[PDB]
Order: structure tokens, then C-alpha cells, then sequence
RNA sequence: AUGGUUUGGCACCUCGAUGUCGGCUCGUCGCAUCCUGGGGCUGGAGCAGGUCCCAAGGGUUGGGCUGUUCGCCCAUUAAAGCGGCACGCGAGCUGGGUUUAGAACGUCGUGAGACAGUUCGGUCUCUAUCCGCCGCGCGCGUCAGAAGCUUGAGGAAACCUGUCCCUAGUACGAGAGGACCGGGACGGACGAACCUCUGGUAUACCAGUUGUCCCACCAGGGGCACGGCUGGAUAGCCACGUUCGGACAGGAUAACCGCUGAAAGCAUCUAAGCGGGAAACCUCUUCCAAGACCAGGCUUCUCACCCUCUAGGAGGGAUAAGGCCCCCCGCAGACCACGGGAUUGAUAGACCAGACCUGGAAGCCUAGUAAUAGGUGCAGGGAACUGGCACUAACCGGCCGAAAACUUAC
């Protein structure tokens, strides 16, 4: 069914396709993943596979995590994340200790990359919500960037919740859908994905088969 | 990148020297007209003896822009002025002679007569 | 070391001649005209070169029929079959943006003798 | 080196440049100075790169130092003892030590000094 | 804007209890023989004789 | 018959103050629907309309004139909807109009003056206590103390649309004209992520240069003049840039189309039933989510040691797994929090190299009367990016932090 892998955003570069068009590609280190646990309906109520990724010194792991990894039967990894499948038929193709690499995907496939958006800090309504500012001249008094009105006058009497105002921005999980895989370099465990994927370089991402275009 | 109230030199021989953009056709609240886009324009400056007159509401197609424009193969084209060619409803020039180079974008937009008449197409 | 270098170098294109801003070149550019091929040559002055490795671009400026034209190409673009350098210019700048305001006699470039 | 991310030290860029030059002159003149911790944090790379210029001490490097130091006795000492003393040490010519807070404004204080071990 | 009402004692005290100071942590050190407490941030300076101990 | 969207009537509400129109900014709701969606009859041949039903998901342009709303006009568009909410919104903004004091015109008055007549000018105050709302923490709880990974009750977001191409110049139609249904591509507006490209920025980058002062002088530099001014300009942040999105499928329905047929020996889409049927609804896509008090699940780690009162419970101390503070930091950040590192170390700085920006350093030599040019030499200088390198700083360290039992069943 839906495949998936844990990886790292390396950066963006340029390639040219066979028709000489240029393709902006994000390079993802779809490094080797090891299956650490299988979630089954008979035990957990849902079907899922849990993958581990990244390298860490064994002295950096705490005793509970090391115990979980030892019970699974593999050496610890930095990152652990779960892939939600649909049914046990889709869970039967994974077993603990199995190694997942970048070649599970193919050239021209469609993927959904999930990462953590870049942080923006405390942002104003103009940046956080695209509010049009007020005028820069013609008498406007210290309202060049302020939101303006906030509600009604009597019948509202309050501010409706969900009202868009300034606050913290970014640092949220974001999924980009229907990205095309331009090339699957099997030597370096590298995926060439056309477009921009969420997060900063060196961030952790999950690449999954697209849910709409697949 | 041409918008409303922008002024364009006329690269034809219809007698119009300069037109002002009134509307960028091709969708509601459309903002900018690049190479190959069709605009509604009014003539601001005209040759004294030409067929067109000042204040005529005409239709033109943008053929040169100062703002550089990306192409499919990653290349860019840029000109030193914004120019337009006055056309009729069948996408044919109202003049008989095109001045200066034009962009390749007029081919995919099916402006074959203008492309043929142009001194050179880039 | 430019971590993406291993990905980059596979698509890097050799045989690019050495040239610097201020030189006069002719870029042989293949074009599509109704599903057939031909090479259209752009002859002008290299006014800038923005280094990036595979993302390298250079800009060539020519005056044609009284209107100046600028074209920016990727250095390793497969849509360029071949670049040929005619003369070497003598300039004191890395980017010749001032040439956008000069015409004819004042827009000429010293030749590196 | 790396510019400061936030507002400059003295209240302006020019004041910060003069402040760094004076602090470096004082450090090379005395061997250790006491100041606020952010000032020493900003001083470390600046003084270390001046010492690097003095290490490969040629006329060009001397003029590079003089376009910052402005004091000639300090330049002479920097190019006659300090440079040769750090001949076979690759970086890390200074160290920062945190000391007790100031009383008038509770400003965190630190001591920056040249290493003298080898 | 001005306060419309006088604060009750409960609200004033509940907000006022948040204005407090934290106790710095202290570690032992041996300077001139005698043991004494010092903040860990100043341990190296104390060992170098750069911090005045009364 | 509805409504209080119009002017009204009453004066119950305030004269120990309830801002008066438009506009801007930001909304939210209704459906009496402007477009898109589904139908019915056509005085519907097709196209296209008329007209009537269902449908509120999204969308619903920019300008000229006027203080205007209103309105007329100009270009478009799928369309340029009608209304409620103090005719929403001045402790959010404006002050053009109206509504003080100056002055003038017409008219009225003997006059002082006046005019729901005109004209020019004319101070818009406030440090947010409470509720509300947008974000971020601290404490306690979730029957030992911890740690990974999670299910999701329940919520929030999003929902737009055009042109062209194949089918097809067929159906219909005297011809003209003109298709249904179904696939494809390219757009406009909007939103998100992102920085390879393009473009902007650039107050510790490189270069040129003006005036002046200083470095004893020359040479070479520096301070100040908006970074003095110019020409560029990597990182970061950005849009004018790049990529992606709005789906598909299922369920129950609206108007409507029906099937099988009673009361009512026929009939009747209906009272028994069974089907189809929409951008509306439920799923489906994305995000938050166990303070979800029914405070969840799957696992893993520690799983122990004293002292006091009177041993009933309590209190105190010391610990484990683990955590926090201090420390080095970050593209994480108002603070806090979050994330990483901490000598069993590449966390930051330095140093070495590369990438990139600038554009040919100094000194010396040569040519020239000199201004200046050429060689040494892709030189010199340099931030953010990449890789090495323990040289400097992450330290002979403090504070927290683990179990009454009972009942029944097996």
C-alpha cells in the first residue's frame, strides 16, 4: 500500500530534465530505516509500523529507550516515528529488524513530505495573516500596521474566538502533497524531490506515497 | 510587468506613438500583463498624419518588457522598454510593419502574423 | 565542500570556455520552431556572472534594431550547445550594470591588449 | 568576523567599532582587562584575528593591523612579542573568565586575558 | 484606560505573589584552605583568585 | 399576513456626555440566490433565453465625477447579490461633509442679527483594572516514580472559477447556427511551504571618490561628514520568484425522476416498503487534540534505605530510573518554553582549506615631464555556507526526584 521512510532535508539545487527544462529539486537523505515495532489491531487497536532513523552514541540513550530497543532487538537510533497503515494486510509486509532504504520509491512517483515549518517568532497580523495595513500617509496616526477593528459594537459585545490576531508563527507540522520524485539515487540513499519541502536543512522529514495522486 | 495606467511605446506603424493600459484581459482582477498578453489601451500620443487618433480605445499585445521573464529552460529575456502592437479581434496587427525585436512568447500565444512580421524574434 | 556537491557534479557540464564579464561571445542557442531544431546565435557582451556551481548564470547584452536586449543563461544549460568567445574586454568591475544607460559610442568596451 | 545579531554595543555601529578597537588596544597593552561579559564575548574573535595578522608578521599584515589599532606602541609589542609568542599555537589565544556582577547596575562582568601556558 | 474597580485583596495578593526572587545555587570551593560557598558560574574565577571572598 | 432594511408616531432610556455621515482596516450572520451546482415546464427545434423550484460551499474587479451613501459613466468579469448586526466597527484610523468662535455673497430685519442658502479657513485626549480574544509559561491533578511511541471523543482550516483541444461541425435545424455525455492541456484569483533561479534588502564585506583633520613627513591608512556619497554585494529575512493545493471515492438527502401498490375491486412515485438524485450535510484531505475529571492505550526503565513520635498514621532524611539549574550554543526565541552539546566532546569561537563576494593589495621594478599605466599576480581582503582541527570555553557541582489498603469474582 502506502510506503514511507524517515529522512533528512539536505538542501535545494537544480537539475535539467530530458526536455532541457530546469527542475528545482530538494535533496532528501532518505537514510536507512529499521523497523522497531509493529502495531496490530489485536494488541494496540490500530495497524501501524514504527521506524527508527539516525545515529546516536549508545551512551546518549536513557535506560527506558535502550530497554525498548533491546527488547525489539536492534541498536538505538536518534529518531522514532510511526507510520499509520490501513489494515493488517498492509502490516504483514514489515517485521522487526527489517531495513528500509530509499529504493522503495521509484522515479516519477508522487510523495507527501511532512516536516516542521521554520520558526518565525511573534509575528504581526500583516505577516501572520496577510492583513492589509492601513495607509502610510494622508493623516493616518500610528496605525500603519495595526489590525484595525476587532468586532462589532453591541450585539457581539465580545470577540469571537478564532479571531485572527498577532502571535507566534511557524514551528508547526506541515505536509506538502503530490510532490514528484525526479530521481532516486540508490548509492547515496538520496531522493531528488521536485519542489520545496517544509523545514530547515538538517531537519527530520517523513516521505510517504501520495494519498491523492497514488 | 505592465498594469493599469502604465504607458507603452507602440512598436507598429499605425501612427500611434504611445498607449496607456486600461485593462489586462484574461481573468477577473488580473494584475500584470507580460509578453504575449493582450490589453485594452487608449492612445495618448499619435503621429499627426496617421490613421489612428488620440483618445482611441484599442487592443494591443505586449511584445517587450523591462522586467525580466523566466522561460521553461531556466533562461531569461529582458528588454530596455515596454512595447505593444495594436491588433484587431483576429489577433492580427492593424499595421503592416513591426519595429524592434519581440519575445518568443508570441509563438505559444499564437501571434503568428506578428512573429512573421517582426524584424527578429528572441 | 558544499554538501550537495556529490549530487551537483553528476550534472555539471565540462567544455565551458573560460570567460569573464566584459568579454564578447556568441551563444549558440537551440530553439523549437514548430517541432524542429535550429541554432539561434546570440552575440553580445557578458555583463555579469553570478557564481553558483550548477546554479551558475551569466548574462549577455546586445543591441538589436535600436532596442537593448539582455539574456540570462544557466552556464551548464543543455539548451546551450556551445559558447564561443570572440574578444576579451578590459573592465574594472565584476558587473557591468552601468551599460544599461549607455548607447553606441559610449557603450563600447576596451579590448584586453 | 560574524556581525552582531542584535543592536550594536555602544548604541551605534561606529561606537561599537571604536569600542572594540579600544578594548583590543587595552588587552594587548595590559594582557588582561575586566569588562562586561557581552563586551568580552564580542572582543574575543576581533582580538584573535588581530593576533593572527600579527603572527604572520609582514608589512602588509602590519598595515592591516594599523588600520584598526591606531596606537603604535601596542602595534610594536603585538608584532615583536605577542606574535612570536603564539607562533606554534593554532587559535585560542585568549580565554574568558566570568567574575562577580557589578553593583551599580548588576551588569555581568567577565575577564578576558591572553593565554600564557606554553 | 483606567481601572474601573478597586482590586479585592485576594486578586491583588495572588498576582503579587509572582514577584519574587530565586535563590542562586551554591557549590563549595577551597580558597586559601578554608571551604566556602560560591556560585558555579564563578567556580573557575574563584579558583584563579579573581573573586573577592569576604 | 411578516419584518422592523424607509420616513413615521410615543417619549420608557440617558443632558453629574450613548460620536453625528461616508471612507479605510477587520469581521460575523440570514437567504428574499448574482455566478458556479441540481432539477421542472416551455408560447424550448438546437443555440439561447423566459419562468419556476432546491441549494448559503466558495466566489462576487479596477477606475472617472461627487464629501458623499445613492447615482451616472468607462473598461472588464463566471458573477460584478440583497440585507441584519448602535443604518457593525473613531480607549482601531481619517476629518472631506455636518455642528462653535473669522470673513464674504444673495435674501430677510430700522438695528443688534438671521437663513434644515452658498463660499474660503478652522486642536479627534487616555500608561488596559475586569470580561473577551490571540499567543506563551508556572503549579497541581490523572492512586508508586519516570521515559519513548501513540488512539482519538471533540474541534479548526480548506471548498472559487475560465479558455482552448479531441470526440463533432454530428443531434436538431429550410440553412445559418449549433450539441449532450466524456478525457486532456494551459490559465486568473486565493492559500501554504520554500530560497535552486529571478528580484529586493544589506550600519563589523570589497572597491572607487569629495571636503577636512590626524597617524612626524612621502608612500600607505584612519576619524567625521545620512554607512559622507557612489559601484557591487554571499548568509538571513523576503516577493516581484519557485513548488504544491482546492480533489477522487463512499453514505444519507433537497427539489425532482421513479419501481412495486393499498385504503378507494381500477388508479395513485405512498399511507407499507424499495431505488436514483446537488458545490448544501456525514465521511474523505490538512492541523490541534486525554485538564476527553470516563483525565485513554502499547511498551520500556527504577523497582529501594534509614531516623523520629508511638507505632495509628504521620513527619523527616537519603537515594534509584530520570529531570532541572549552572555551562557552550541554535535558522528556537519578548521573557519563559523548545531543540542540541557538555572532554567517552566538533556545541560555539579561533586556526587551516574550500565555496562565494569584491576585482587586481602592499612593497619593489619598468615606462612616462607628470597625471597615470604595465609586471610580479584570478592578486589581496573578507561575515553568515561546507569540511577538517580540542588550540580556547563547555568546569575537581548543586537541587529535586519511587507504592495505605480493602471488597467481590476468577
Amino acid at each position: 500500500a502506502r510506503k514511507g521512510i524517515l529522512g533528512t532535508k539536505l538542501g535545494m539545487t537544480q537539475v535539467f530534465d530530458e526536455n532541457n527544462k530546469v527542475v528545482p529539486v530538494t535533496v532528501v537523505k532518505a537514510g536507512p530505516n529499521v523497523v522497531t515495532r509493529i502495531r496490530t489491531t489485536e494488541r494496540d487497536g490500530y495497524s501501524a509500523v514504527q521506524l527508527a532513523y539516525g545515529e546516536i552514541s549508545p551512551r546518549k540513550v536513557i535506560k527506558p529507550v535502550a530497554g525498548q530497543f533491546a527488547a525489539a532487538g536492534v541498536n538505538p537510533r536518534r529518531h522514532v516515528a510511526e507510520l499509520r497503515l490501513d489494515d493488517e494486510a498492509a502490516v504483514a509486509e514489515y517485521e522487526v529488524g527489517q531495513e528500509l532504504t530509499a529504493e522503495i520509491f521509484s522515479d516519477g512517483a508522487y510523495v507527501d513530505v511532512t516536516g516542521t515549518s521554520k520558526g518565525k517568532g511573534f509575528a504581526g497580523t500583516m505577516k501572520r495573516h496577510g492583513f492589509r495595513g492601513q495607509g502610510a500617509a494622508h493623516g493616518a496616526q500610528a496605525v500603519h500596521r495595526r489590525p484595525g477593528s476587532i468586532g462589532g459594537c453591541a450585539t457581539p459585545g465580545r470577540v469571537f474566538k478564532g479571531t485572527r490576531m498577532s502571535g507566534r508563527m511557524g514551528n508547526d507540522r506541515v505536509t506538502t502533497q503530490n510532490l514528484k520524485v525526479h530521481k532516486v539515487d540508490a548509492e547515496n540513499g538520496v531522493l531528488l524531490i521536485k519542489g520545496a519541502i517544509p523545514g530547515r536543512n538538517g531537519g527530520l522529514v517523513v516521505v510517504r506515497s501520495a494519498i491523492k495522486r497514488g | 510587468m505592465i498594469q493599469q495606467e502604465s504607458r507603452l511605446k507602440v512598436a507598429d506603424n499605425t501612427g500611434a506613438k504611445e498607449i496607456l493600459c486600461i485593462r489586462v484581459l484574461g481573468g477577473s482582477s488580473r494584475r500584470y500583463a507580460g509578453i504575449g498578453d493582450v490589453i485594452v489601451a487608449t492612445v495618448k500620443d499619435a503621429i499627426p498624419g496617421g490613421n489612428v487618433k488620440r483618445g482611441d480605445v484599442v487592443k494591443a499585445v505586449v511584445v517587450r518588457t523591462v522586467k525580466e521573464r523566466r522561460r521553461a529552460d531556466g533562461s531569461y529575456i529582458k528588454f530596455d522598454e515596454n512595447a505593444a502592437v495594436i491588433i484587431k479581434n483576429d489577433n492580427d496587427p492593424r499595421g503592416t510593419r513591426i519595429f524592434g525585436p519581440v519575445g518568443r512568447e508570441l509563438r505559444e500565444k499564437k501571434f503568428m502574423k506578428i512573429v512573421s512580421l517582426a524584424p527578429e524574434v528572441l | 565542500m558544499n554538501t550537495l556537491d556529490f549530487v551537483d557534479q553528476a550534472s555539471l557540464r565540462d567544455d565551458i570556455p573560460t570567460f569573464s564579464p566584459g568579454d564578447t561571445v556568441n551563444v549558440h542557442v537551440k530553439v523549437i520552431e514548430g517541432s524542429k531544431e535550429r541554432i539561434q546565435v546570440f552575440k553580445g557582451v557578458v555583463i555579469r556572472r553570478q557564481g553558483g556551481g550548477i546554479s551558475e548564470t551569466f548574462t549577455v547584452r546586445k543591441e538589436s534594431y535600436g532596442v537593448g536586449v539582455e539574456r540570462t543563461f544557466p552556464v551548464h544549460s543543455p539548451n546551450i550547445d556551445h559558447i564561443d568567445v570572440l574578444t576579451r574586454g578590459d573592465v574594472r568591475r565584476a558587473k557591468l550594470y552601468y551599460l544599461r544607460e549607455l548607447r553606441g559610442k559610449k557603450a563600447k568596451i576596451k579590448e584586453k591588449r | 568576523p560574524k556581525p552582531t545579531k542584535g543592536p550594536r554595543l555602544g548604541g551605534s555601529s561606529s561606537h561599537q567599532s571604536a569600542l572594540l578597537a579600544n578594548l583590543a588596544t587595552s588587552l594587548f597593552e595590559h594582557g588582561r582587562i575586566k569588562t562586561t561579559e557581552p563586551k568580552a564575548r564580542a572582543l574575543r574573535p576581533y582580538a584573535e584575528k588581530l593576533i593572527t595578522h600579527a603572527k604572520k608578521g609582514a608589512l602588509h599584515n602590519r598595515r592591516e593591523v594599523m588600520k584598526k589599532i591606531r596606537d603604535k606602541d601596542v602595534v610594536h609589542t603585538l608584532f615583536a612579542e605577542i606574535g612570536p609568542f603564539y607562533a606554534d599555537r593554532n587559535g585560542g589565544y585568549t580565554r574568558i573568565i566570568k567574575v562577580e556582577n557589578r553593583k551599580g547596575d548588576n551588569a555581568p562582568m567577565a575577564v578576558i586575558e591572553l593565554v600564557r601556558e606554553k | 484606560a483606567v481601572p474601573k474597580r478597586r482590586m479585592s485583596r485576594a486578586n491583588t495578593r495572588s498576582r503579587r505573589a509572582q514577584w519574587k526572587a530565586e535563590a542562586p545555587g551554591l557549590v563549595t570551593v577551597s580558597v586559601a584552605g578554608q571551604q566556602r560557598k560560591v556560585p558555579r558560574r564563578l567556580l573557575k574565577a574563584a579558583r584563579l583568585g579573581l573573586v573577592d571572598l569576604d
